[PDB]
C-alpha cells in the first residue's frame, strides 16, 4: 500500500552531519506533511518536527531548536534528516509519521550512532 | 497637452511666476 | 456561399481592464475582411464536419431559435474525448465525455437526450444561465488554448436581415465561460433540434443559416473606451 | 544625522549653502493580505452523508464530483462522525492540498464488516461486494447509524451479495442478481438445497448489539491526473486593508502597494486593470465585487537643505514627492509644498529673494 | 510541553485479565467544532515500529479491534484492554495531538 523507506544507517565521523532519507513508495509525498520523531532504546519517544513538500515551514520541538533541521524533496518523494555533532546519548532511532489522528505510517527505523 | 524610481521634479519657477516675469 | 467578415470575430483577449488605451495584442483572431464559409440547412441534411483548426467564428441570425448547440471532438468517436453543448430554454447543459456521436445528433418540449449513443469516461459537466435565447445576430468564437476551452458571445439585435449577410458594424465578443478541458479538438459540427416530425411539417428550419470563419494568428490594435469596452480595432496585416 | 549624511555624500567636512540629495525615502509594506473568492458552491459530501438510504455494499454508488470548492473542515467539525481513518493522505491536509477528482461511495454495513472494507484487507463481503484497491489514496469515513437506520422490528433495507463466481475488480460494482451455482447441480433459476441465492438480508436492530449495527460508511477517493484540478479546499484568506501599504495577493497577482477605493467600473468578466505602461493599476477584490485602486508605496528622494557649516549646523530635510502623513523626525516645523513635505523649516508669509531653491516656487533660507 | 504522567505499571497476567492504563493531559485539550479530543495511543511490538493503536481517545481503528474505550474531558484519558496475549504484548505510548507541542508517552509494558 503506502510505505515509507528509511535510509540504511551510515557510520558518521564524530562532530559531523548525518543524513537519512525517507522516500515514499506507492504514493506521492505531496499529499503528506510527514513528521520526524526520535526514539532512544529503552527510553521515551520524542517528536522532532515535520516537513511539508512545498512551503515546508518546518516547526521543531522547543528542546531541539536551532540544532535539529529536517527537509523533504517533492520530486521522487524524498525526505532528509539534518543532524550534526550528536552525542551518543542524544542519538536516537528516527521514524517517519503519517501525521494523522495518530501516526499510522512509521519507518522501519535507523539505528545511527557516532562510531566513525 | 510612473513609480519605478522615475520622479518628475517640479520647476523652481511656477507657471504663475513665469507669467509674472512675462 | 461566402461572405466577408467585415470587422467581425474580435473578442477580449484577456480579463484586463483598460480605459482609453490603444492596446496592440498579438493573439488568434479572425482576420479583417476575410473569407467565411456560409452554410444553409434544410430533409436536406447539410452539417459538414468542419475542422476546428485554431478556432471557429460561429454565427447565426435565426430568429426562430433553430440553433440548439454544437458538437466538438478530435475524431467524434468513443475512442477520444469530445465536447457536447446542448442549450435548452429552461437550462443549458455542457457535457464532456467520450461520446460515440451518431450520424444525425439532435435533441428529441425536449423528452430525452438523443445526441450521444454512448457515455463513458465522463469527466466534466457544466450548467449555467441560458444564452442562445433573448431578428438578432448571434456570434460566438471558440478556442482551445493550453487546455482551456474558451467561448465568447454577443447578441447584437439587427433591424434588417434581408441582405442575409453579416453587418459591417463592430462588436467585440465578451467572454461567456471558460472550461478547463485538457483534450485536443480537431473537428466541429453544429446541433439542430429535430422534433417529433423528424423523429417535418411540425418543425420548420427554413431560416436557419450559420456562418463559419477560421481564426488566424494576427496582431490587432484594440481600442478601449473610458468605460472599458472595445469600440474598434484594426488588423495590422490587412 | 542628515548633516553628516550630507558631509559623507559630498566627501567634505564643510558643506556649502544649498540643497543636496543624500538618500531615498522608502515605505516598506507593514502587512501582507491574501484574498481569494469565497466558497460560493460547496462540494456535497454532507449530501451523501445525509442520504436517507445508503446504496448497497455490492451496488455501491459512485459519485465523481468536480468543479466545486470543497470544505473538509466541516467534516472534522461534525461530532457524530466516529471513524476518519485515512490511507496515503493526511486527514487534515485535504483542505491544504487537492486532487483533480473525488469519488464518494455511500453504503451501510455492520460494524465488524467496516474493517473488512479497507485497502489490503479482504472479507467475506468485501471480496465480492466492494474491494478497495490496495494502493489507492483516500479516506474512509464511518460512524454508527443504529438510531437513524434501524427499528425495533428490524431493518431489512440493506442487503449484500455473499457469493460471487470470480474475484471483484478494483473500483467495480456488481449489480447482477443471478442465483449462485453453489452446488454442482444447475440452479436453473429455482432455489434448492445445493443452490443458494447470493443475496442475504441483514436485520438491523438496537438490541442486535454493537459490532453488527448498521454503519453509514463513506469512502473518499482522491486521484490527481494530468487534467487540471478542480476540487480543492478553502485557501487561506485575510481581511482587506485600505490606505495602508500592504503586500496583496489577489488570486496570485502578487503585487505590493497601497489599496484605495476607485471610481472606475470594471466589466463583469474583467478581474484586474492595467495602465498604459502595463503596470497593475486596479484590482477587483475576489471576496466582494468592489474595485480597488493600486497605487505604489510612497517613495522619493531625501534632500538635506543646509546653510554653510560656516554659517550654521542646522539642516532642513525635504522629502521629495511624498505626503508627510506617510513620514529629522516629523513634528519639527513640518510644512508641505508641491516639491515635497519640508521638515525643519518654518513657512513665513513675507517673501524674500530666493536663497536655496526647493521647488515649485518655495525657497529656503537661513534668517532670523 | 503539555504535562503528562503515564503509569508504567507492568502486569504479568494470563489472557482474560483487564488492564487500565491512563496518562494525564494538561490544559484539558478540546478540539473546536467537534466534541472529540485529539489524544492517541500507539502499540509497538518488540523489534517492530509503533503503529496507531487508538485515535480520538474513543475510536478503535481497524486492526486487532476490541474496546479500548476512554472517558475524559482532556484532563485524563484511560486506555483499557480486556485480554493480554503475545500480540498485545508490546510497549504503549500516549501522545497528545490537539496541542501542537507533542509529547509522547513515557512507556508502558505488559507481560504474560
Ligand atoms: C446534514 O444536513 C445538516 C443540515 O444542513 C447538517 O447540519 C449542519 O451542516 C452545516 C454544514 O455547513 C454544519 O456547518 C453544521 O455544523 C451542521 N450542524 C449540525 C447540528 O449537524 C449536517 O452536517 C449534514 N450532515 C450530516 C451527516 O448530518
Ligand atoms: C461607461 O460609463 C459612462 C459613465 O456612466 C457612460 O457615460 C458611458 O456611456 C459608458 N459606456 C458604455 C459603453 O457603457
Ligand atoms: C462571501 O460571503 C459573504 C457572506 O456569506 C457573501 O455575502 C458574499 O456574497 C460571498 N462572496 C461572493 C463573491 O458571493
Ligand atoms: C496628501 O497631499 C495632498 C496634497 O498633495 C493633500 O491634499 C492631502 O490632504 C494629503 N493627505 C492625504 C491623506 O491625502
Amino acid at each position: 500500500e503506502v510505505q515509507l523507506k528509511q535510509s540504511v544507517a551510515e557510520l558518521v565521523r564524530p562532530g559531523a552531519s548525518v543524513k537519512v532519507s525517507c522516500t515514499a513508495s506507492g504514493f506521492n509525498i505531496k499529499n503528506i506533511y510527514m513528521h520526524w520523531v526520535k526514539q532512544r532504546p529503552e527510553q521515551g519517544l520524542d517528536w522532532i518536527g515535520r516537513i511539508d513538500p512545498a512551503n515546508g515551514n518546518s516547526r521543531y520541538a522547543p528542546k531541539f531548536q536551532d540544532k535539529a533541521t529536517i527537509t523533504a524533496d517533492t520530486s521522487s518523494n524524498t525526505a532528509y534528516l539534518q543532524l550534526s555533532s550528536l552525542t551518543s546519548e542524544d542519538t536516537a532511532i528516527y521514524y517517519c509519521a503519517d501525521e494523522g489522528w495518530g501516526f499510522a505510517n512509521w519507518g522501519q527505523g535507523t539505528l545511527v550512532t557516532v562510531s566513525a | 497637452t510612473k513609480f519605478k524610481g522615475l520622479t518628475v521634479l517640479p520647476p523652481l519657477l511656477t507657471d504663475e511666476m513665469i507669467a509674472q516675469y512675462t | 456561399a461566402y461572405t466577408n467578415s467585415f470587422t467581425r470575430g474580435v473578442y477580449y483577449p484577456d480579463k484586463v481592464f483598460r480605459s482609453s488605451v490603444l492596446h496592440s495584442t498579438q493573439d488568434l483572431f479572425l482576420p479583417f475582411f476575410s473569407n467565411v464559409t456560409w452554410f444553409h440547412v434544410i430533409k436536406r441534411f447539410d452539417n459538414p464536419v468542419l475542422p476546428f483548426n485554431d478556432g471557429v467564428y460561429f454565427a447565426s441570425i435565426e430568429k426562430s431559435n433553430i440553433i440548439r448547440g454544437w458538437i466538438f471532438g478530435t475524431t467524434l468517436d468513443s475512442k477520444t474525448q469530445s465536447l457536447l453543448i446542448v442549450n435548452n430554454a429552461t437550462n443549458v447543459v455542457i457535457k464532456v465525455c467520450e461520446f460515440q456521436f451518431c450520424n444525425d445528433p439532435f435533441l428529441d418540449m425536449e423528452s430525452e437526450f438523443r445526441v450521444y449513443s454512448s457515455a463513458n469516461n465522463c469527466t466534466f459537466e457544466y450548467v449555467s444561465q441560458p444564452f442562445l435565447m433573448d431578428k438578432n445576430l448571434r456570434e460566438f468564437v471558440f478556442k482551445n488554448i493550453d487546455g482551456y476551452f474558451k467561448i465568447y458571445s454577443k447578441h447584437t439585435p439587427i433591424i434588417v436581415r434581408e441582405p442575409e449577410d453579416l453587418p459591417q458594424g463592430f462588436s467585440a465578443l465578451e467572454p461567456l465561460v471558460d472550461l478547463p478541458i485538457g483534450i485536443n479538438i480537431t473537428r466541429f459540427q453544429t446541433l439542430l433540434a429535430l422534433h417529433r416530425s423528424y423523429l417535418s411539417s411540425g418543425w420548420t428550419a427554413g431560416a436557419a443559416a450559420y456562418y463559419v470563419g477560421y481564426l488566424q494568428p494576427r496582431t490587432f490594435l484594440l481600442k478601449y473606451n473610458e468605460n472599458g469596452t472595445i469600440t474598434d480595432a484594426v488588423d495590422c496585416a490587412l | 544625522d542628515p548633516l553628516s549624511e550630507t558631509k559623507c555624500t559630498l566627501k567634505s567636512f564643510t558643506v556649502e549653502k544649498g540643497i543636496y540629495q543624500t538618500s531615498n525615502f522608502r515605505v516598506q509594506p507593514t502587512e501582507s493580505i491574501v484574498r481569494f473568492p469565497n466558497i460560493t458552491n460547496l462540494c456535497p459530501f454532507d449530501e451523501v452523508f445525509n442520504a436517507t438510504r445508503f446504496a448497497s455494499v455490492y451496488a455501491w454508488n459512485r459519485k465523481r464530483i468536480s468543479n466545486c470548492v470543497a470544505d473538509y473542515s466541516v467534516l472534522y467539525n461534525l461530532a457524530p462522525f466516529f471513524t476518519f481513518k485515512c490511507y496515503g493522505v493526511s486527514p487534515t491536509k485535504l483542505n491544504d492540498l487537492c486532487f483533480t477528482n473525488v469519488y464518494a461511495d455511500s453504503f451501510v454495513i455492520r460494524g465488524d464488516e467496516v474493517r473488512q472494507i479497507a485497502p489490503g484487507q479482504t472479507g467475506n463481503i468485501a471480496d465480492y461486494n466492494y474491494k478497495l484497491p490496495d494502493d489507492f489514496t483516500g479516506c474512509v469515513i464511518a460512524w454508527n447509524s443504529n438510531k437513524l437506520d434501524s427499528k425495533v422490528s428490524g431493518n431489512y433495507n440493506y442487503l449484500y451479495r455473499l457469493f460471487r463466481k470470480s474475484n471483484l475488480k478494483p473500483f467495480e460494482r456488481d449489480i447482477s442478481t443471478e442465483i449462485y451455482q453453489a452446488g454442482n447441480k444447475p440452479c436453473n433459476g429455482v432455489a434448492g438445497f445445493n443452490c443458494y441465492f447470493p443475496l442475504r438480508s441483514y436485520s438491523f436492530r438496537p438490541t442486535y448489539g454493537v459490532g453488527h449495527q448498521p454503519y453509514r460508511v463513506v469512502v473518499l477517493s482522491f486521484e490527481l491526473l494530468h487534467a487540471p484540478a478542480t476540487v480543492c479546499g478553502p485557501k487561506k484568506s485575510t481581511n482587506l486593508v485600505k490606505n495602508k501599504c500592504v503586500n496583496f495577493n489577489f488570486n496570485g497577482l502578487k503585487g505590493t502597494g497601497v489599496l484605495t477605493e476607485s471610481n472606475k467600473k470594471f466589466l463583469p468578466f474583467q478581474q484586474f486593470g492595467r495602465d498604459i505602461a502595463d503596470t497593475t493599476d486596479a484590482v477587483r477584490d475576489p471576496q466582494t465585487l468592489e474595485i480597488l485602486d493600486i497605487t505604489p508605496c510612497s517613495f522619493g528622494g531625501v534632500s538635506v537643505i543646509t546653510p554653510g557649516t560656516n554659517t550654521s549646523n542646522q539642516v532642513a530635510v525635504l522629502y521629495q514627492g511624498v505626503n508627510c502623513t506617510e513620514v529629522y523626525s516629523t513634528g519639527s516645523n513640518v510644512f508641505q509644498t508641491r516639491a515635497g513635505c519640508l521638515i525643519g523649516a518654518e513657512y513665513v508669509n513675507n517673501s524674500y529673494e530666493c536663497d536655496i531653491p526647493i521647488g515649485a516656487g518655495i525657497c529656503a533660507s537661513y534668517q532670523t | 510541553d503539555i504535562v503528562m504522567t503515564q503509569s508504567p505499571s507492568s502486569l504479568t497476567v494470563t489472557a482474560g485479565e483487564k488492564v487500565t492504563m491512563s496518562c494525564k493531559s494538561s490544559q484539558s485539550l478540546l478540539n473546536s467544532g467537534n466534541q472529540k479530543n485529539y489524544l492517541t495511543w500507539y502499540q509497538q511490538k518488540v523489534g517492530q515500529p509503533p503503529k496507531l493503536l487508538i485515535y480520538w481517545a474513543s475510536t478503535r481503528d481497524p486492526g486487532v479491534p476490541d474496546r479500548f474505550t476512554g472517558s475524559g474531558f482532556g484532563t485524563d484519558f484511560t486506555l483499557t484492554i480486556s485480554s493480554v496475549q503475545a500480540e498485545d504484548l508490546a510497549v504503549y505510548y500516549c501522545q497528545n495531538d490537539y496541542s501542537y507541542p507533542l509529547t509522547f508517552g513515557a512507556g508502558t509494558k505488559v507481560e504474560l
